[PDB]
């Protein structure tokens, strides 16, 4: 059973820039050394993505509280997370998130994944209380406080963990794209080891398709689930949690755009052009080239 | 070199158009339908592809006429500038033609 | 059922293809004899080495002709 | 002269098939013969996956009043492979069965169930006057007669809000100009044929470019390599040569397209080896002949092909058969190409490198 | 099923009209002429064919 | 002379093409069909000949 946490306090939102991120493979067709134009739901270049910390210290007292605010899900979501201690565990998707309508759960423990679709009666504060054992502490034991009850589940999926194990600044970025089209919840994913970059890295990395669940359910909202290191019985003065939440996660929204993807001989999407971004990109898309003569 | 390549590329790309048919692939049409409706789809494909080929050939004829004019000019310049000394102003070069 | 459209298209393309060789022959086949320069290139100080064939090179071409064939993709 | 007469088009052998190894059986009795047939306002929809479909049994039953396939022919359903199937079942009377078709209008068409105008699939319908009828009347089937707007294709939103047809809303109270949206129908064994119940099952085929889960009863023959074959991979038919590929298809990539309109590579489902598809061969065929006023001998040029696919002389223009190559150089008589010309001289057809003229040192 | 371009029991097993069919199909009620009180099983109908 | 003669001969011979119609002869289509279907056939002939 879940435990109620302190008030959200209605944190003021913050924004950052998406430096050519969120490109994924739009099909399951192999292409090499080509420039292919696809119209699909992509994250527009240089968009304003909202970022939330894992733990935020806003009060002068030293309060360490979770930042897991509720966000809507319209036409797909780009979800990045920079972490180095695996404080992120999964997501929930749905519209009402209660005993009325069914909802989707993805969680990744230290062993494998759990993906379910049913009417979880989610409470306001779902997470996983984590601890190590006193002898080995090689892997991390978790007690999930996500939902009170779950009934009428018609799905179940278990596979290799979506998130690797991250156990001084070995922070890594994890990118995901979620689309609900034709009853298909398509998740695309990618991982990048990063050096000395706190914010989103400027660069290119396409998201390989991770899974396509034929759930056939209705999604308009979602949440994010984290791991609690400190104790809700005795909140420590400082450093009990994960360093006052250095790790963070960013959210952006997909839009119907036409992109020009460049496939190399190895079949990897090395670069892309967002046609409707600016006149130079439009020229590149009409000429179907990445370089434009005078 | 570019224009002709462009033309050929365009022609090949016209094979991806359905021209109102259920598919642009002939084998998929023949694998799904019996002759009565398969012929209806194939006629649309044939109309589109025949129009594309005719357009390509017309542009090729016009471009060939332009290239023939250029080649006739080149032959005239070979005769009058290389095999002789021309008094025609600016026909060979700028200035008084020597060779 | 469309008759001779394909044959017409093939005939036009064949005509164009033949006309290309006709163009080349009209431009370049304007000499009966294959003339050659003397082995000693003493022309009173005039030097034609950059337009004369380079014999110490396969597919005998002048340096200018070699550059021209290298600059067209 | 030389005349383009034909185009040689090397032919296929031993047509191969490579359907998946799936050996399940489709649920055509627990969905097609369910004891409960839902109403049209909430039609029973089942997703069909991973099973082997034999549409011959269903189509060959003679128990159906209606069997209409759109985008596909019923007889050819056995050879095809689909990424997924949808089965939507309901019950309607005869006069409205005509509205289960792409591009049809009416009460049920725009208010209860709407097939898309781009429909690919088969609608099956039969009379159930002996099952759904009641002597006193079976009012358990509900249709929608009024709505704020028509349906988009494949729309199912269950609502009981009474709609206001007058100048003032009644706010959920059944009163004047506020009718109840759900209309029931009085099924009777004595009902007219236009009003007797018919059970309808609509099969929608997902003809996507995805790994086919539902397939027909076909046998996967052994794979053949470096040969011109008629292939059928996952219902995708074609004709060409399959060869070793070093392409790296990532575990989600099934097909391969560097031309974007022809599958130049394919992942075999049985063995996940990926093979590239190069067409067998083709090229022009030219007949080099002197005037028939001189002789009847001919030579044949197979343009742009090596002398293995077909007095055999490999020129840059292709393979020459019937002409002897000579070391001498002459003026061009019949242009073959790439500096090669042909002539008829004493009496055989000779092929030679053309001479540009006599050498002359000034 | 006596119309061209159709596939059906009769159209596949008993009478198959060509796609390029030129001619007239005429049909009229004949219960007063062929049907019997005790049952007229004098007209056969093909079900099975390879 | 030969080019113009060949072009005219090809233009003449194109009149024997059905272009998908039931016949390449306009008079036969008019004599066999009523206006609603005759128009359908004549439209195919018109498209091809134009
Ligand atoms: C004609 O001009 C060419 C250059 O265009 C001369 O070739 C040069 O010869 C000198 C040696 O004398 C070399 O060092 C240069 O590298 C050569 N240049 C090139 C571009 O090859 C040639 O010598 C001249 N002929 C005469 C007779 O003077
Ligand atoms: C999805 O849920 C939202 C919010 O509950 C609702 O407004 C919308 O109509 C739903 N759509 C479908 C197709 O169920
Ligand atoms: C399908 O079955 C064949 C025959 O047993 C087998 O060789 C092949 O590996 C199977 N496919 C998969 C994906 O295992
Ligand atoms: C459904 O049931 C009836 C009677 O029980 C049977 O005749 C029919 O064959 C069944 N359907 C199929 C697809 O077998
Ligand atoms: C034809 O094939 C032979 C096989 O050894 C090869 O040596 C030759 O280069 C080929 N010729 C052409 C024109 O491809
Ligand atoms: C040409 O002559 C050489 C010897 O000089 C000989 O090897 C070759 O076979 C000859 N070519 C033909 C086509 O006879």
């Amino acid at each position: 059973q879940c435990v109620n946490l302190t008030t959200r306090t209605q944190l003021p939102p913050a924004y950052t820039n998406s430096f050519t991120r969120g490109v994924y493979y739009p099909d399951k067709v192999f292409r090499s050394s080509v420039l292919h134009s696809t119209q699909d739901l992509f994250l527009p270049f240089f968009s304003n993505v909202t970022w939330f910390h894992a733990i935020h210290v806003s009060g002068t007292n030293g309060t360490k509280r979770f930042d897991n605010p509720v966000l809507p899900f319209n036409d797909g979501v780009y979800f990045a997370s920079t972490e180095k201690s695996n404080i992120i565990r999964g997501w929930i998707f749905g519209t009402t998130l209660d005993s009325k309508t069914q909802s989707l759960l993805i969680v990744n423990n230290a062993t494998n994944v759990v993906i379910k679709v049913c009417e979880f009666q989610f409470c306001n504060d779902p997470f996983l209380g984590v601890y190590y054992h006193k002898n080995n502490k090689s892997w991390m034991e978790s007690e999930f406080r996500v939902y009170s009850s779950a009934n009428n589940c018609t799905f179940e999926y278990v596979s290799q963990p979506f998130l690797m194990d991250l156990e001084g600044n070995f922070k890594n970025l994890r990118e995901f794209v979620f689309k609900n089209i034709d009853g298909y919840f398509k998740i695309y994913s990618k991982h990048t080891p990063i050096n000395l970059v706190r914010d989103l890295p400027q660069g290119f990395s396409a998201l390989e398709p991770l899974v396509d669940l034929p759930i056939g359910i209705n999604i308009t909202r979602f949440q994010t689930l984290l791991a609690l290191h400190r104790s809700y019985l005795t909140p420590g003065d400082s450093s009990s949690g994960w360093t006052a939440g250095a790790a963070a996660y960013y959210v952006g929204y997909l839009q119907p755009r036409t992109f020009l993807l460049k496939y190399n001989e190895n079949g990897t999407i090395t670069d892309a052009v967002d046609c409707a971004l600016d006149p130079l990109s439009e020229t590149k898309c009409t000429l179907k080239s990445f370089t434009v003569e005078k | 070199v570019n224009q002709n390549a462009q033309a050929l590329n365009t022609l090949v790309k016209q094979l991806s158009s359905n021209f109102g048919a259920i598919s642009s692939v002939l084998n998929d049409i023949l694998s799904r339908l019996d002759p009565p409706e398969a012929e209806v789809q194939i006629d649309r494909l044939i109309t589109g592809r025949l129009q594309s080929l005719q357009t390509y050939v017309t542009q090729q004829l016009i471009r060939a006429a332009e290239i023939r004019a250029s080649a006739n000019l080149a032959a005239t310049k070979m005769s009058e500038c290389v095999l002789g000394q021309s008094k025609r102003v600016d026909f060979c070069g700028k200035g008084y033609h020597l060779m | 059922q469309y008759g001779s459209f394909c044959t017409q298209l093939n005939r036009a393309l064949t005509g164009i293809a033949v006309e290309q060789d006709k163009n080349t022959q009209e431009v370049f086949a304007q000499v009966k004899q294959i003339y050659k320069t003397p082995p000693i290139k003493d022309f009173g100080g005039f030097n034609f080495s950059q337009i004369l064939p380079d014999p110490s090179k396969p597919s005998k071409r002048s340096p200018i002709e070699d550059l021209l064939f290298n600059k067209v993709t | 002269g030389i005349y383009q007469t034909s185009n040689f088009r090397v032919q296929p052998t031993e047509s191969i098939v490579r359907f998946p190894n799936i050996t399940n059986l489709c649920p055509f009795g627990e969905v097609f013969n369910a004891t409960r047939f839902a109403s049209v306002y909430a039609w029973n929809r089942k997703r069909i996956s991973n099973c082997v479909a034999d549409y011959s049994v269903l189509y060959n039953s003679a128990s159906f009043s209606t069997f209409k396939c759109y985008g596909v022919s019923p007889t050819k359903l056995n050879d095809l492979c689909f990424t997924n199937v949808y089965a939507d079942s309901f019950v309607i009377r005869g006069d409205e069965v005509r509205q289960i078709a792409p591009g049809q209008t009416g009460k049920i068409a725009d208010y209860n169930y709407k097939l898309p105008d781009d429909f690919t699939g088969c609608v099956i319908a039969w009379n159930s006057n002996n099952l759904d009828s009641k002597v006193g009347g079976n009012y358990n089937y509900l249709y929608r007669l009024f709505r704020k707007s028509n349906l988009k294709p494949f729309e199912r939103d269950i609502s009981t809000e009474i709609y206001q047809a007058g100048s003032t809303p009644c706010n959920g109270v059944e009163g004047f100009n506020c009718y109840f949206p759900l209309q029931s129908y009085g099924f009777q064994p004595t009902n007219g044929v236009g009003y007797q119940p018919y059970r309808v099952v609509v099969l929608s085929f997902e003809l996507l470019h995805a790994p086919a889960t539902v397939c027909g009863p076909k046998k996967s023959t052994n794979l053949v390599k470096n040969k011109c074959v008629n292939f059928n991979f996952n219902g995708l038919t074609g004709t060409g040569v399959l060869t070793e590929s070093n392409k790296k298809f990532l575990p989600f990539q099934q097909f391969g397209r560097d031309i974007a309109d022809t599958t130049d590579a394919v992942r075999d489902p049985q063995t996940l080896e990926i093979l590239d598809i190069t067409p067998c061969s083709f090229g022009g065929v030219s007949v080099i002949t002197p005037g028939t006023n001189t002789s009847n001998q001919v030579a044949v040029l197979y343009q742009g092909v090596n002398c293995t696919e077909v007095n055999v002389f490999q020129t840059r223009a292709g393979c020459l058969i019937g002409a002897e190559h000579v070391n001498n150089s002459y003026e061009c008589d019949i242009p073959i190409g790439a500096g090669i010309c042909a002539s008829y001289q004493t009496q055989s057809i000779i092929a030679y490198t053309m001479s540009l003229g006599a050498e002359n040192s000034v």
